[PDB]
């Protein structure tokens, strides 16, 4: 036999005893749908994370936002969010504008680089412009 | 049915498929109850039409994987076919015929080539490769793919690049070679050369032409030659099986240890696989004893089976990984509440759908009975039912560690407040409700500055300093820095000038509820992802009784009874007098008092379900959930130990670096900043009722069956080794190529590199992690919070700081990880044979020689190699300075000592000068190596070769060959070294000259298997015969059979054990307790 | 460095980075200079994931414009505050009500 590959690699006088019956005659207090479905919506993994770290070419995955704001913007999503999941326009959990007041609290954006410096041309680009500075080129 | 696990089938014919699991003979996860007729099944996420069947999402690496074929690596190529007139054509029985086959080619030349996988029956295959490409054929692509971004040529490797890429490849080579050798069928044989002895037949048509590959006793000695006199060398009585197992499954017996075609470091790391595979084993009497331990002894469970041994099934981890993976997921957070969020709301909605808790405020609008009635009925708001800030609450005790609750702003006091007016008392009669079932570090400072904001002008008390005022705002105190001397002794705050704040802090230092722990899961067969925190313990900020639903709803044993009884009564003390209050017209303390005593003798019965009940739903959800709860511990008054800071880091203890603080650090609390309601949490709090007919073992007996039918535990305990293990060969790999202090073997230093920085530290980590997940077959997170800043890292390790600077550092220990030692292993098996895989060792020679003679370029005499012991040679460092001569003087080079040399005599350069300077020298130099005596030794350590077979009868020339390769270097990359060897032969050739111009230091030719082996013997070209060494057991005569000698050379034919095992799905009839 | 074109700028900016194939005026120098110095060789990595505080490099400049910004930069830094008294000079002003 063989099994599916999930993702991509680099292939790219027998009588019925007495005592049973299929009819049921109790019904769960808790619930087996209600519970059922709420478990499999606990069951779900995180979500990864990706920003911030590098492609296969060197490049860092990402967008070219500020950390701090960056960080505040998906705080802001998520406090979007979470009205639509619990089926009301307004929030009462709010993961934005609580009182406690976090000017420092940093998220990994594709600003930044591996070393310290700045994405603001991609490492392929930067690279590629260090090489080409020595060249040579054969007599005329 | 099935009289085992009592589970009615449809069919009685399909009996055969239930009885395998339980371990008889003739999907994940079978769960059956006890009381109804309702089974549930799990089946694998990426199967389609999941009919009547519930999903398993959580990831699961790929571990158990077979193998029904040979299992080698190194194959043999013919390069130069050849045939033969030959005496003996094929043997001869009655009137029939069958043809010679010989195991090896019967080429004019061969040689071993690395090819994973070449002949093997999968069922899942790891999509990895290591396929070396004749050594005829250019071979470079596989020296290119990692940290080649831009090339300036396109087939050329980039020199500084190769301990990296040849780190890779083992890596590749490694995790292609994780199976397990599956155990099938034999056949006897009566051939008169192999008389007896059962032989292995592979699945498929074809198992007859596997044969002469598998076994080279086989064939005879039929004619003279040197295929024909190697096997009648080798002995008789080593084929086939050797040893068999005693128990057997029918006729099949369990396990064999049979003598076939295989090579030694693959069966080496094939049964270091089987052996971690093997160590991970569970009983299901361990899985029965861990569920019942789990469910609190509201549940029992049992998983019947069979007696066995065959069965493997690996669920066992040590709680130093199960850390790893926990500090793994905790930085996979990185300060953001998108992939918080839906945990702590699916944790809601889990915690509403299984409490028995019924909130209605129907009990306070009944209490009411409807001015303070009306104004508290108004801001508590009746007719709203949202209470996920109620279920948040209790859900973010789990996870204190990440993120902390506080109360918004807009349940405080509009604009500081004060006590003059009603809507303002009821506000902070509700924060004073609400605040306590908040998981933040400093809640009773709020809690006492909200009513020294509203009591500004009444009354005073003593402050540390002249910046702040009492009238600050109570939701600027977020920080245990912050605490006024005050409140801290409270014998500072006068009696006379006041009566209500002292008595306000003496009650918030008296009842405030003190927290407690719970015993959860199961630490013996589940180990525990807790840190700063016994592994058998979950801490609660508040306090725990044993459960029973009789005891009063009044009730001021209970703390949370008790503290909202000392709240009203605070409050009616404070408007009692009727002071605090100037401008209310009417006597409305008759009504205050009421209302409030209405408040403090309410129905309610929350106080109780959050004592009783509340951790035993915790505690049974805990060890079910995808990211066990990261958790700190829990002080009410005591600011000298109260937690201020979480990082992870990434360095070792002895070393002293940068200082690299993690993201975590960044928050002024804890964690994540959460907001909440007061206004619901008090609401929820002053509500609620359980069902009339409520039983506490029917309805949790009832709860946890579906979720423990439901479970992944077992797949999150299979991921977390994967994720160990890797993060150890991560850290084992990046220490090869970087400068930390690691101590590792270093076996690849003869292979040129450069000091790696973190860009390049960080795309050689990321390369690993992709080839990791598509070896074992993950999509979602593996290793990569790591890859985000510095990869280049000694050891996970986490902490946390206290207010007086005392800090706690766990670092976890990290067990022997079977890829990274098999990675270490195969590198060392490379650093003795390189030449297998296309690399040569030591430097190459460019000069004229022009001979007749015939020799390999791989194997030159010693008359004509230098080195600089050598005396006369001339050693040029980075300053190489060209001159030309004027009026015929012969130009000239400089030296490294500051001589002038002319363009004569024997030459050493490192590569990185014609690398610099690929066009100025080739201008200069070609002239000279070609006519003039000019003999250029280029220091490379290692390189890529590939060779060309030329006739040794005929004219031969190597400068159109050589001079391309001068041509391509390139300041980037290298091309592959140009070889031109002659064929060898039997027949007397007749010589002609044949020019050479690059050749070998030492020896390189060790990867040459046997030449014209279908003729006798070898006259003209390069002597070889079939490698004795290689085949040990069976040429060496007193040899045991698990004899081998694998750093040096690997053996061709070995000893392998095959296996036929079964993994059962997790099977367990689920019983109440009455 | 930013902008349109920059494969320029390295030459310019790194004089020690050419070979030195012939014996000429530039290259003679080239091989006198020191082969250690170039680009940066100090950080401060205050915070992982995040961009490096300051770095000192070893570029082409001008002692004079490299001593005047350093005065203008000890100006600026002798002038610096911090929101911690921020916060006490708001709340000072205020008089305890803001
Ligand atoms: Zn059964």
């Amino acid at each position: 036999k063989r099994i599916p590959r999930k993702t991509k690699g680099k292939s790219s006088p027998a009588t019925a005893e007495p005592g049973t019956s299929n009819c049921e005659h109790y019904k769960a207090r808790p619930g087996i749908a209600s519970v059922q479905k709420a478990t499999e919506s606990a069951e779900l993994p995180m979500k990864n994370n990706d920003e911030g770290t590098p492609d296969k070419r060197g490049n860092t995955k990402g967008a070219l936002v500020n950390e701090h704001v960056e960080a505040r913007d998906e705080a802001d999503d998520a406090t979007k969010k979470q009205a639509k999941d619990t089926e009301k326009a307004k929030a009462q959990v709010t993961y934005s504008d609580t009182g406690i007041n976090n000017a420092n609290e940093l998220s990994r954006s594709g600003n930044v680089d591996n070393e310290g410096g700045s994405n603001q041309k991609p490492m392929s680009t930067r690279i590629a412009e260090a090489t080409s500075a020595i060249v040579s080129k054969h007599p005329a | 049915q099935c009289h085992v696990c009592s589970a009615v089938l449809f069919s009685p014919l399909d009996l055969d498929a239930h009885v395998a699991s339980h371990g008889l003979h003739g999907h994940i996860t079978e769960f059956i109850s006890s009381w109804q007729n309702h089974p549930i099944v799990q089946v694998s996420a990426d199967v389609e039409n999941r009919k009547t069947a519930q999903l398993l999402h959580a990831d699961t690496p790929r571990l158990v994987t077979w193998d029904a074929g040979l299992c080698t690596s190194f194959k043999i190529v013919p390069i130069v076919p050849a045939q033969v007139p030959q005496d003996v054509l094929a043997y001869t029985f009655f009137t029939s015929s069958y043809a010679i086959q010989s195991p090896f080619p019967e080429a004019a030349v061969s040689r071993i080539v690395v090819h994973t996988r070449w002949a093997s029956n999968v069922d899942f295959d790891r999509d990895s490769s290591v396929i070396m490409a004749p050594p005829t054929e250019n071979n470079i692509h596989l020296f290119k793919q990692l940290l080649n971004t831009e090339t300036l040529s396109v087939r050329g490797a980039n020199p500084l690049m190769f301990r990296a890429n040849v780190l890779h490849m083992l890596l590749e080579f490694v995790l292609d070679n994780l199976y397990l050798n599956r155990h099938t069928g034999f056949s006897q044989d009566h051939t008169p050369f192999t008389e007896g002895a059962n032989l292995r037949s592979l699945p498929g048509p074809d198992a007859e032409k596997w044969y002469s590959i598998m076994y080279p006793t086989r064939m005879g000695t039929p004619n003279v030659s040197k295929i024909c006199n190697f096997v009648a060398s080798c002995v008789r009585n080593r084929v086939g099986r050797f040893d068999r197992a005693q128990m057997m499954n029918g006729a099949m017996s369990e396990w064999v240890d049979v003598f076939e075609t295989s090579d030694a470091l693959t069966v080496s790391i094939r049964g270091r696989w089987m052996a971690r595979l093997a160590r991970m084993n569970i009983n299901p009497t361990e899985i029965e004893w861990a569920l019942t331990e789990c469910a609190q002894g509201y549940v029992t469970v049992t998983s019947p089976y069979a007696p066995s041994v065959n069965r493997l099934m690996p669920y066992r981890i040590s709680n130093a990984e199960r850390q790893i993976s926990q500090i793994i997921r905790v930085m996979n957070i990185g300060n953001n509440a998108t992939v918080i969020q839906p945990v702590l709301q699916d944790i809601s909605v889990l915690l509403q759908r299984i409490s028995p808790l019924q909130i209605d405020p129907t009990i306070i609008s009944n209490t009411m009975s409807t001015s303070p009635a009306s104004s508290i009925l108004g801001k508590l708001r009746p007719s709203n039912s949202d209470f996920s800030s109620f279920r948040v609450a209790l859900a973010g005790w789990l996870y204190n560690g990440v993120v902390t609750t506080v109360i918004d702003d807009s349940s405080y006091p509009k604009d500081g407040g004060s006590v003059t007016s009603l809507e303002n008392l009821w506000d902070f009669f509700i924060l004073a409700l609400a605040l306590p079932l908040t998981t933040d570090p400093c809640a009773p400072v709020k809690a006492f500055m909200t009513l020294a904001n509203m009591m500004v002008g009444f009354e005073t008390i003593p402050m540390d300093n002249q910046i702040y005022t009492q009238s600050r705002r109570a939701s600027a105190f977020s920080t245990p820095h912050t605490w006024p001397r005050c409140f801290m002794n409270i014998q500072l705050i006068s009696p006379i000038d006041a009566p209500i704040l002292r008595q306000w802090a003496e009650i918030i230092h008296r009842y405030w509820p003190n927290p407690s722990q719970i015993r959860y899961g199961t630490p013996n067969v589940f180990g525990s992802a807790n840190l700063f925190t016994p592994p058998e313990v979950l801490l609660l900020p508040i306090d725990h009784q044993p459960a029973n639903v009789t005891t009063p709803t009044l009730d001021f044993t209970n703390e949370l009874t008790n503290w909202r009884a000392r709240v009203c009564e605070l409050m009616k003390n404070l408007v009692d007098n009727q002071r605090y209050q100037p401008g209310w017209t009417q006597s409305l303390v008759s009504s205050m008092r009421g209302t409030l005593g209405k408040l403090k003798l309410i129905k309610s019965m929350t106080p109780m379900y959050l004592q009783q009940l509340a951790p035993v739903e915790l505690a049974v959800i805990a060890p079910m959930l995808p990211f066990p709860p990261f958790q700190v511990p829990y002080v009410r008054l005591d600011r000298d130990r109260v937690p201020t800071m979480v990082g992870v880091t990434r360095q070792s203890r002895d070393t002293i670096t940068q200082p690299a603080l993690s993201l975590s650090t960044t928050n002024t609390t804890v964690g994540v900043p959460l907001a909440l309601d007061a206004r619901a949490i008090t609401v929820a709090l002053l509500s609620g009722k359980y069902p009339p007919d409520l039983v506490t073992n029917v309805w949790y007996a009832d709860a946890i069956y579906p979720m423990y039918a439901d479970t992944e535990v077992f797949s999150n305990l299979q991921r977390d080794v994967i994720t160990c293990e890797a993060v150890q060969t991560l850290v084992t790999l990046v220490a090869q190529i970087s400068e930390t202090q690691y101590p590792v073997d270093r076996y690849l230093d003869w292979i040129p590199s450069l000091r790696a920085s973190a860009a390049t530290a960080a795309t050689f980590a990321e390369w690993v992690n992709t080839s990791m997940k598509t070896a074992f077959d993950l999509s979602d997170m593996l290793l990569e919070p790591l890859l985000s800043g510095d990869p280049r890292m000694t050891q996970l390790a986490i902490q946390y700081q206290q207010y007086n600077g005392r800090t706690f550092n766990v670092i976890p220990e990290m067990p022997g990880s079977v890829i990274a030692d098999c990675v270490q292993l195969t590198a060392e098996v490379f650093n003795h044979e390189y030449n297998l895989f296309g690399i040569a060792r030591g430097d190459i020679i460019i000069g004229r020689v022009q001979s007749t003679h015939l020799w390999s370029p791989l194997a030159p005499p010693p008359d004509l190699v230098f080195d600089r012991d050598t005396p006369g040679v001339h050693i040029f460092g980075r300053d190489c300075r060209i001159s030309f001569g004027m009026n015929g003087a012969a130009p000239m080079i400089r030296d490294e000592t500051g001589m002038m040399v002319p363009f004569e005599g024997n030459w050493i350069f490192p590569l990185a000068l014609w690398q610099m300077n690929t066009r100025y020298f080739n201008q200069q130099f070609d002239a000279w190596i070609k006519t003039g005596e000019l003999r250029i030794r280029i220091e490379m350590g290692a390189y890529p070769y590939m060779l060309h077979y030329y006739d040794p009868r005929q004219y031969a020339n190597a400068w159109n060959l050589t001079s391309a390769w001068l041509e391509e270097i390139t300041p980037t990359s290298i091309p592959s070294v140009p070889f031109m060897v002659p064929i060898s032969s039997d027949h007397d050739i007749s010589s002609a000259p044949a020019v050479q111009y690059i050749i070998s230091t030492e020896y390189n030719d060790r990867s040459l298997f046997c030449t014209n082996s279908s003729s006798p013997q070898t006259i003209a070209g390069p002597d070889k015969h079939i490698p004795v060494e290689r085949y040990n057991i069976l040429t060496n005569p007193d040899a045991p059979p698990t004899q081998i000698q694998l750093p040096e050379v690997v053996d061709l034919y070995n000893v392998v054990t095959r296996y036929a095992y079964e993994t059962p799905p997790i099977t367990a009839v689920v019983m109440g307790v009455p």
